[PDB]
């Protein structure tokens, strides 16, 4: 074939390391949501141009983790989501890497994720908690009720609610909500003291996991029975493309034709290609052209490239 | 109801791990749930020792489990916060064995109605229904009393029921979480080919002429007689009272017509223990004088002496007269044995005798204490239904008292109170990890058919009150002054249990209240050894 | 009772061969015994097709079998002369499955006494006892009513009983050969882990509020009500009569207060046939007029129409009033189905309605005919207890009549008589190989708990009488003149059956006589195909 | 050492064929009882004459029937009679001569306890002198004589007797029958000297149960069957059952010694006029046997 991009394997030491670097830049570009994890590489193409023009056009299979993109935690300290709350999909990305000049760059990426079918998680786990809308009034109530508990423990700091990032519901023996939310530093000391260094505003300072259980069981005597059971835990923080979230996969369909995660990542529609001015490439003021080509199609797989799943549900 | 596939079956003896994340009360509760399985099913649980697939109980987000053996390896089961109820554990384990909810049957729509508009937005999948080609109902009819059926209020958005049972009488029946229903066991034991259980040994109600194979040897002077009534008392047996009178039989020892010292013996058939601990229970009626007594022996058969080693295990004296009384005897027999019941006429003018019925023998641990409440029906729903139990001593010298509150129009509540005792100057304060289990006995003749209501609380030595005091500290430090039945003042520490132990309708169901009497079986035990 | 060892177990579906040496009546009887196993146990029988070990039936020296699977290969099982009793077959097959006799238990001496001097010389080994070292009693008490227990006269040398049961009431009870006892099944199904059977489908006595999962749809104008009595009739249900009144419920269709044409429907839950032939039976009480009727439908669910194919299977008209009547409906359903019971008020002044109780559904063949004997108790032991059945027609046009003789102080006898019928000029004489089975129904609410007494005779076309005439020749040639109930003369051929069909004490036991009524279920079938 | 008797294999072609010929002569020497069958050869010795010891099983043919071994099936397990038979037979191959000067057998009936643990409802044998077995024998012989229209047969002796419970007493006897003295109007009777010698054997049975019968028109008391089959230096000793407790003692102790002296003796085989002698030796014992001689149990 006349394809400048060679079809490479998915278990290669190089393709597995460059995919990790590509996933690092995708997570660093996101300012809302939770970080992704590389499960397996679906497809890999390497355009080995001279002077290290590696235009790696890879198709990746990812799984959402429990770390918010603002936490900026390492992939080692980020465990994947449980099966009842999983969010998975595909991430088509193009990555340039210049080995002799020590350069790594992600010119464009595009992601498509879908939450696991709530029907499938209740046939496999009837009493499991399933996610609810982030704009649910009850999730918002659980978020404020839990934040009030953390603020009641705080003896000089107050934290406001920014937004609900994750929301879930189940039945313990009555309503049970499991929310995650961003917290901002409340306006310094209300209207008291010199209040110096008040530049801590409109930016989230951390994320809190909370819960509410409203059941009619195990409680103290009539001497002071409690209404709801609240828990709160807080963890503080210390390019052209997007990740689009599609709805649930097949709850209406009792189950291949449609692309489960249709991703569109084309830099140029022309089959000849185009040049990308990478002038910020090392000390070099000139000689910065990067060769590009339209999105690699199907049927050109390496046969040894489905991808060995590093994280299987069973 | 049951999932279809040979692969979704667990081996009869399931390997488990009780993860460190679990609460102390939860760890304790789980093990008591394993005992209900051992008593009523052929399902057993053994601590994991390398088996490829195994259940792993841990404190997760609430209570959940996968349906059937998923052959994953470490399979998770979550018993988190507020999941420490025995029937909640029995329920999550029925999911693991291969059962969906009762209202998820293919036929469910003919029995219940799902009020879709009253359910919380997006909670539709909690009301799934499975086709007869993926779920097998095992030829058992629709069961409203199932321990796997949701309550009328599950996932409600308001005060209106989301599951309206088409027959009005069963709208509150659905949702029970007391024990397995008779249909719950019927399907489980069919699924797993259960022919025998680990703990069940014997149940005798004497409703048959062969009297459970009970022999009487060459009964000296007198014999026990299978009768359906005794003129002085009782008018009927214990197995059936307000239903049928002469249909129910029982053994009777007429002491009125024999001389002082006369004994009559009733020896059971040969029993084979497979555990080494047993609870022999039975209902005794005394119609003669307080001087008559019922001694209990155990005839154990060793290979050296084929005629047995008769050993007096318990002697029951001063039996209250004119009422059936529940008695529990603790055994510890390791070899094939017989239970020997000996009635004995004391030196007192008797006009009746000793009557025995509803004998049950299991390989279970006897309750530490029992609370017999008489004239029960009138306390339910009455503002003067504030019952206080007699004072008792824990196995560790901790004095306690139980509180039964029945003043609410709908629910009944039980509370555990510590109180000042004789050993207080020698005990560890605050009270460290003593699990108090309170059970409302369903007085059914067959122990395999009791859905007794059981609750447990574990004294947390770190729990504090609004004043900064330890909740389970010495009752003389943090306690309120209370009176004993004799008018002596004592100190009573804070109560702790549940406001919804049982609804008044459930309490009035089954046999919890038999002969207007109720029994609260109490077990307080140090579970501190469960964490590491 | 049971042999100890996992090698003495047969596969649940036992390969058999019914060798030609067997009598025609024997071959026939054996197959009916296989059906009692299919109905009450998880044991099945399939014709041998090369399996290494298999049972081999055959006319031997009597009737016998080895105990358990001897893993020999061809394992023999005698059914020689006077073995073609059904319970004899069920007994010799219980030996094969791994059971010794009841009196050969380790505990036997506490229940029965062996009178060694009254036994025939050298017949000591027929009274063996096996230690719990090789014999497991499976935790079931000693059963006198066992189909594996010898009679009081086994191996006697004189007129004195060799097995005296220590309790006097059971000295004649021992030895029954009617069906399996409840303990016989209890041990067998425990041994073979039986959770379900091949033929059992449903049993409904309505003693529970959920009424076996029976729904009523939008019951037109009226519906069926669970009641325990109807003022006009009946005073009680059918499941419990002289036992308890209110403790016993049934469905009732009040026709007295609805219009002409009004119908009420009661639809069962979904049933799954696994054979393609069924017998739906039930007891009907008519308290209204003879104009009311009970139609029966079958709602079969095909994949093309998920709403079922309602098909009228039987229409019951002119129900006799003021008595419970047993009815049998023959079904042949292959797909998942529901039984639909429709009561319908006719155009007649009714002061009650239709009452239904004790419904049983099995995958068995309905009796060809039934004989309902009313006011039964007075005929027993009376010289005027010579009852003659109504005339019936065989499936091959052979007219017959049954004779019940109860004049003997101790035994009751049944005889099969051929009689002159309308097809006699077209039938084959002598009557070739028609097997007549007569069963004395044990009217128990549960069909799995009936120990009905069954006997079979096969017309041998070569049997001759002392005059050289064929016994089963044309009744108009070799028969005696008899009268029908209307006084019309007919010709009755010789009788043939047994003088000891049932003892009078056994007849008065269980439920054979319920509401002073008795039922003789009759099946005459051409078994000529069993040899070749 | 002398050791003229060489230990040989049991599944050998020459050893298996000689045992069959030896069993034929043992059955031909018996005038009472039932014929034996070769199950396996326990041990065999060869001297130049064979001193073999064979495990045998009784068959359903009486020794007077003189039937072939092919038409003689072995007895059922509940009525089995088995044991050992020590015998000596010299086969002169170049002169075409086969002879067996002495044999000795010891048989034991199968333990009635073992047959009822393995088959509780099986028929077990009774004493041949049992009055009830004798009654069953006469009752069955009366049936066969009622069918016979000119020949009458007397009972000689009961050869086999058994009992079980069908639904009341059940007896299964075998007995020898003799041609009763000619009781006709002819004074000569064709000079019939048909003495007390048995002419055949009959299998009979009686079942006395209270079940399956005709109408009151003629109920019969017992159920009788009869079937008759007509005929056309040592001993076999029968020891009692071996139920004794639950291996030391010889299960079948047989003694076959021609001469107690270890040197031996000569047997004048003049029937093979030629001065033909035969070398003999005392009974071969254990330990000097071949490992290839346990015997394949047929
Ligand atoms: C007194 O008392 C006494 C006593 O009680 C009395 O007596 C009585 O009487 C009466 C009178 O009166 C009577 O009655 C009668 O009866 C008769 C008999 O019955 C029976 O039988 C029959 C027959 O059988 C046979 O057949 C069949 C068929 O085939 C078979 O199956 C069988 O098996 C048999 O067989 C045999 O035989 C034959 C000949 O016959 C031969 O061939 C062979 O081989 C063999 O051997 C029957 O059927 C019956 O059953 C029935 O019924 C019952 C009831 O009734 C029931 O249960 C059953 O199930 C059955 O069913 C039926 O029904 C239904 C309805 O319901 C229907 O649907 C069906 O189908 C059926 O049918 C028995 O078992 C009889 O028979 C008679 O009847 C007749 O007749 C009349 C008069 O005449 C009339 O009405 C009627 O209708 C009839 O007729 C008919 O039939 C016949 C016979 O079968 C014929 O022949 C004729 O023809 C006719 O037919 C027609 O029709 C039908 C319908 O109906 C149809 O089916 C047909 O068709 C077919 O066929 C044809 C021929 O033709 C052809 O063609 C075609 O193709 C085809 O399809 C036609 O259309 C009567 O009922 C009695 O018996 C007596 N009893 C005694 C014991 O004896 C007296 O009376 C008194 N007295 C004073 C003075 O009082
Ligand atoms: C708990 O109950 C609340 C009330 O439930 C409603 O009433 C009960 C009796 C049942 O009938 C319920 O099924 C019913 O929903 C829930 O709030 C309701 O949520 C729904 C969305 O789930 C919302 O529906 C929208 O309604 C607008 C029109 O509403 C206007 O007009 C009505 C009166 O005419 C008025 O009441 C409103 O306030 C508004 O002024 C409609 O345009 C929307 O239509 C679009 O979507 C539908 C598909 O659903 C589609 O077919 C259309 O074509 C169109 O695009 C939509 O139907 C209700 O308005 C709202 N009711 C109220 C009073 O708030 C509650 O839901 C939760 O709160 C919501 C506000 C929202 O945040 C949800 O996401 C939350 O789950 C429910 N759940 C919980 C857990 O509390
Ligand atoms: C065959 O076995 C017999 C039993 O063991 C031998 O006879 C026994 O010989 C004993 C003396 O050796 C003697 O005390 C026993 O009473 C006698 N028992 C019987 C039942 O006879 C027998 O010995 C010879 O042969 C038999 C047939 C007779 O002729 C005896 O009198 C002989 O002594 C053994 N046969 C041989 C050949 O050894
Ligand atoms: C609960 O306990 C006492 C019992 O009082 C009597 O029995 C009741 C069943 C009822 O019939 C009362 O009216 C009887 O007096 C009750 O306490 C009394 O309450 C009244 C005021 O209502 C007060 O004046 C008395 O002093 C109280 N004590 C007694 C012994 O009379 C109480 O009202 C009972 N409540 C119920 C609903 O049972
Ligand atoms: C069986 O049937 C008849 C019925 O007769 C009457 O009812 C009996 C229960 C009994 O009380 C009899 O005395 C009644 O007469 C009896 O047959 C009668 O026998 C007597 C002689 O004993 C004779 O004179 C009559 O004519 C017969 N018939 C009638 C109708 O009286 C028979 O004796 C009854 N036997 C028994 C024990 O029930
Ligand atoms: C069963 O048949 C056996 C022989 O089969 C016969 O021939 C074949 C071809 C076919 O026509 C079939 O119908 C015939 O019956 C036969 O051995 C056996 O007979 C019984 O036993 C024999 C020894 C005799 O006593 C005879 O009278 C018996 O009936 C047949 N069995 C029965 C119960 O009839
Ligand atoms: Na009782
Ligand atoms: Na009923
Ligand atoms: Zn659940
Ligand atoms: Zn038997």
């Amino acid at each position: 074939p006349l394809s400048p991009l060679h079809p490479l394997g998915c278990n290669d030491s190089e393709v597995l390391a460059v995919a990790g670097f590509a996933l690092q830049n995708i997570n660093r570009d996101q300012k809302d949501g939770y970080m992704l994890s590389l499960n397996r590489v679906h497809d890999v193409r390497e355009h080995y141009q001279e002077d290290m023009g590696s235009l790696f056009y890879l198709t990746l299979d990812v799984l959402e983790t429990d770390c918010h993109v603002l936490s900026r935690k390492a992939q080692k300290d980020c465990k994947p989501r449980m099966f009842y709350e999983s969010v998975y999909g595909q991430c088509k990305a193009m990555f340039h890497i210049n080995k002799p000049r020590r350069v790594l760059y992600l010119p464009a990426y595009n992601c498509t994720l879908r939450p696991v079918s709530k029907r499938k998680t209740h046939t496999t786990c009837p009493d499991c908690p399933s996610p609810i809308d982030l704009s649910n009034p009850s999730a918002l109530e659980a978020a404020t009720e839990s934040l009030a508990k953390f603020n009641s423990k705080s003896p000089s700091k107050k934290y406001e609610l920014v937004k609900v990032t994750k929301a879930m519901n189940q039945w313990v023996s009555g309503p049970a909500y499991y929310v995650e939310y961003l917290i901002k530093e409340a306006p310094c000391t209300k209207s008291q003291a010199s209040c110096s260094l008040q530049h801590s505003d409109s930016e989230p300072v951390g994320i809190c996991q909370g819960s509410t259980v409203q059941s009619s069981l195990r409680h103290v005597p009539l001497i002071q029975p409690v209404e709801k059971s609240v828990t709160v835990t807080c963890e503080f923080f210390e390019p052209r493309g997007s990740i689009q979230h599609l709805p649930e996969l097949d709850d209406e369909k009792p189950e291949s034709p449609e692309e489960a995660f249709p991703v569109q990542l084309d830099l140029t529609t022309n089959p000849q290609g185009d040049t990308l001015d990478v002038s910020f490439l090392y000390l070099e003021p000139g000689d910065k052209k990067l060769v590009v080509l339209p999105f690699p199609g199907k049927e050109q797989r390496s046969a040894e490239c489905p991808g060995p799943e590093k994280e299987n549900n069973p | 109801n049951s999932i279809i596939g040979e692969k979704y079956r667990w081996p009869h003896t399931i390997p488990y791990v009780l993860e460190d994340s679990l609460e102390m009360n939860a760890k304790g509760v789980i093990l008591n749930a394993f005992e209900r399985y051992r008593l009523k099913t052929c399902i057993d649980f053994k601590p994991w020792a390398g088996e490829t697939n195994y259940i792993s109980v841990f404190k997760g987000s609430g209570c959940w489990s996968s349906v059937g053996n998923r052959r994953v390896g470490k399979q998770e089961l979550s018993i988190g916060a507020n999941c420490d109820r025995i029937a909640t554990v029995q329920h999550e384990f029925l999911h693991a064995l291969g059962f969906w909810h009762e209202q998820s049957r293919s036929d469910r729509d003919d029995y219940v109605r799902i009020m879709w508009d009253r359910i919380l937005s997006g909670r539709e999948h909690n009301f799934n229904t499975y086709s007869d080609d993926i779920s097998d109902s095992l030829n058992v009819p629709y069961d409203y009393t199932s321990v796997m059926h949701y309550s009328k209020t599950a996932f409600q958005n308001g005060t209106e029921p989301t599951i309206v049972t088409r027959i009005s009488d069963f709208e509150d029946v659905i949702g029970q979480r007391m024990d397995f229903s008779d249909s719950d066991l019927l399907k489980l034991n069919q699924l797993y080919n259960c022919s025998s259980s680990l703990s069940f040994m014997d149940s005798c109600s004497f409703e048959l002429e062969n009297v459970c194979g009970m022999i009487q040897s060459s009964g000296d002077n007198a014999d026990w007689q299978r009768v359906s009534q005794v003129p002085r008392g009782p008018e009927s047996d214990h197995s059936n009272m307000g239903q049928c009178q002469g249909s129910g039989f029982f053994m009777h020892f007429d002491s009125s017509s024999v001389n002082v010292g006369a004994t009559a013996v009733l020896e059971s058939r040969t029993l084979y223990p497979k555990r080494g601990f047993q609870c022999l229970q039975f209902y005794l009626y005394n119609s003669g004088s307080e001087s008559d007594q019922l001694n209990i022996y155990i005839r154990e058969y060793s290979a050296d002496n084929v005629d047995g080693n008769l050993t007096l295990v318990e002697e029951i004296k001063e039996i209250p007269t004119g009422s059936w009384q529940l008695y529990h005897v603790t055994l510890k027999v390791t070899k094939k044995f017989r239970v020997v019941f000996e009635g004995r006429k004391g030196s007192g003018a008797s006009l009746g005798g000793l009557s025995i019925d509803d004998i049950n023998l299991s390989e279970t641990r006897c309750p530490h204490h029992i609370w017999h409440i008489r004239n029960f029906t009138q306390f339910i729903g009455s503002p003067n239904g504030t019952l206080y139990s007699p004072p008792f001593y824990s196995s560790k010298g901790y004095a306690f008292q139980i509180y039964l509150n029945l003043a609410h129009v709908t629910n009944a509540g039980i509370y555990f109170h510590l109180i000042s005792g004789a050993n207080d100057d020698q005990l560890q304060w605050p009270c460290p990890w003593q699990q108090a289990t309170m059970t409302l006995l369903d007085q059914n003749p067959d122990i395999r058919q009791r859905m007794s209501n059981q609750r447990s609380i574990t004294t947390d030595p770190f729990m504090t009150t609004d004043n900064g005091n330890y909740f389970w500290d010495r009752p003389s430090k943090v306690g309120t002054v209370a009176l004993f039945s004799n008018g002596t003042q004592f100190r009573r520490g804070g109560g702790y249990g549940t406001s919804a132990f049982i609804t008044h309708e459930r309490l009035k169901s089954r046999d919890f209240i038999k002969g207007d009497d109720v029994y609260i079986l109490l077990t307080v035990e140090d579970i501190s050894h469960l964490n590491s």
